[PDB]
């Protein structure tokens, strides 16, 4: 994974979690950054796109950001359905291609 | 409302959307149809993000 | 039961349901609702509570309001875990006491 | 905080509510203090509506 994102934690039901990545200026320094959820057993699917926009149907406890070569993904009211992988996924220049994060696993208490 | 009809067409052919991504945007446009040029441009958007998930 | 509830349901995953309730001007006209729900074998537990305020832990695939004297509780993205028995309860200011609907059983296909 | 420490301590002492319930408002009266009204609110309600399943 060319992006590097935080370790895994384990959060109780009702904490705010954020998950943050980083990279460099040939992808998120200029390229806006998708989040995407990887439930156990289930098709990976985009909660987040451009940055901070919500895919269609996705809870708004979800939101994003980025800045400079970083971004992040905020996860309110954490329930035990939010129990998944997280990835970052983003457009690389150098690459001419998608690159991803290692993935953050959030395990609710 | 032939600009909506197009944002409607538009959307229905992206190809890396699904279905309940593609029926929230259609809905968004009969609830407003005014915020037809806004709901496209997110429609484009995530039709260019989805691709992401086809290399992951 | 006091309060009239929407008959059993069977659904496939993914799609929304409704149940509903319906009482009177000295209970769901003037009482906010709550939505109890029992799983199969388990001691029941409150969902929601305030009309639509989720309890701690409940997913916010599940949606709450009222509306005159009747009340309603959507599931979106059924899951085959939200088969269970569902139960209205509201204040009644003239039995000055709970009461409570028959129950709903939503059965996943 | 005066208002904020009481709002702690009014849900530990609320009688109704069970331990997960009790401990999902605390963790939200920790993530953001100034909601401690809200947060009081929300409790009370729920403690008010956990005595109809003393009733069910």
């Amino acid at each position: 994974p060319v992006l590097t994102q935080s370790p895994s934690v384990s959060a109780a039901p009702r904490q705010r979690v954020t998950i943050s990545v980083s990279g460099s200026n040939s992808n998120i320094g200029s390229n806006t950054v998708n989040w995407i959820q990887q439930l156990p057993g289930r098709a990976p699917e985009l909660l987040m796109y451009d940055d901070d926009l919500l895919a269609p149907g996705v809870s708004d406890r979800f939101s994003g950001s980025r800045s400079g070569t970083s971004a992040s993904l905020t996860i309110s009211g954490l329930q035990s359905e939010d129990e998944a992988d997280y990835y970052a996924a983003t457009w690389d220049d150098s690459l001419n291609g998608w690159v991803f994060g290692g993935g953050t696993k959030v395990t609710v208490l | 409302n032939k600009d909506q009809q197009s944002a409607f067409y538009e959307i229905l052919n992206m190809p890396n959307l699904n279905e309940a991504q593609r029926n929230g945007f259609i809905q968004s446009l009969k609830d407003d149809p005014s915020q037809s040029t806004n709901v496209l441009g997110e429609a484009k958007k995530l039709n260019k993000a989805q691709a992401s998930l086809k290399s992951f």
